[PDB]
């Protein structure tokens, strides 16, 4: 059970936005400009990191 | 043409837990999903008209 | 001791252990 | 003063660019864009007892795992790409150079 | 959507975006979009966020 709840709540991280204005990434990326769109990038790196 | 013609009465009555419906248009299956939404309250102080 | 009838040559505790105790994709 | 106060989500939406429409294709690897949503992955074909209204399907992760085509109503199942770590077993150099 | 009619007549003192990439706006699928008019003082502009 620590096993499989761990493994759980990892995966589950990747759907917080960690400040950004989405939390998937190729949205950010096909919606916004190279200089701000690195700012969200590093938020969301950061924040899995 | 605006005629009074309907007399109503009024009773209390339980809710129970009906009153649940599908909160947006996404397919889920074999999940158990919270959500903040308007729902009618389980067991609510419900009213009755006659 | 071994039981030789069943196929995976377990005893009957050791089955007994092994049957008592129990989204992969996602993760993979 | 002119303000324009567009509302962007993981919808089909109405209103959309003027870029063209292009045919769709199975079993096979592809980067697909569905009304502004960008995924790699291959489509297939979907058992999956899709609600009328319903548009998208979700897995117990919130992934997209299923969606239904604007142009065409039919659902179609996302499936990631084949990927996987890979080990190279070797002896010693000195021994041999064989992998 | 298209845009060029926008960027038509286009003599704008101010046309920056917060959300979106004006470049990109053509890229995207839009739901329940709203516009608004109205006319303010010069200086007033950058109140405007
Ligand atoms: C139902 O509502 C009425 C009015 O709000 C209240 O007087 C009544 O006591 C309620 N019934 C119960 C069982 O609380």
């Amino acid at each position: 059970n620590h096993n499989a709840q761990a493994l759980n709540t990892l995966v589950k991280q990747l759907s917080s936005k960690f400040g950004a204005i989405s939390s998937v990434l190729n949205d950010i990326l096909s919606r916004l400009d190279p200089p701000e769109a690195e700012v969200q990038i590093d938020r969301l790196i950061t924040g899995r990191l | 043409q605006c005629v009074n013609l309907i007399t109503r009465t009024q009773s209390y009555t339980n809710s129970f837990t009906r009153g649940v419906y599908y909160p947006d248009k996404v397919f889920r299956s074999s999940v158990l999903h919270s959500t903040q939404d308007l729902f009618l309250p389980f067991f609510s102080n419900v009213t009755w008209f006659h | 001791l071994p039981d030789p009838s069943k196929p995976s040559k377990r005893s009957p505790i050791e089955d007994l252990l092994f049957n008592k105790v129990t989204l992969i994709c996602a993760q993979k | 003063v002119v303000v324009l106060s567009f509302e962007l989500l993981h919808a089909p939406a109405t209103v959309c660019g003027p870029k063209k429409s292009t045919n769709l294709v199975k079993n096979k690897c592809v980067n697909f864009n569905f009304n502004g949503l960008t995924g790699t992955g291959v489509l297939t074909e979907s058992n999956k007892k899709f609600l009328p209204f319903q548009q998208f399907g979700r897995d117990i992760a919130d992934t997209t795992d299923a969606v239904r085509d604007p142009q065409t109503l039919e659902i179609l199942d996302i499936t990631p790409c084949s990927f996987g770590g890979v080990s190279v077993i070797t002896p010693g150099t000195n021994t041999s150079n064989q992998v | 959507a298209d845009y060029s009619v926008i960027y038509n007549f286009a003599p704008f003192f101010a046309f920056k975006c917060y959300g979106v990439s004006p470049t990109k706006l053509n890229d995207l699928c839009f739901t329940n979009v709203y516009a608004d008019s109205f006319v303010i003082r010069g200086n007033e502009v950058s109140q405007i966020a």
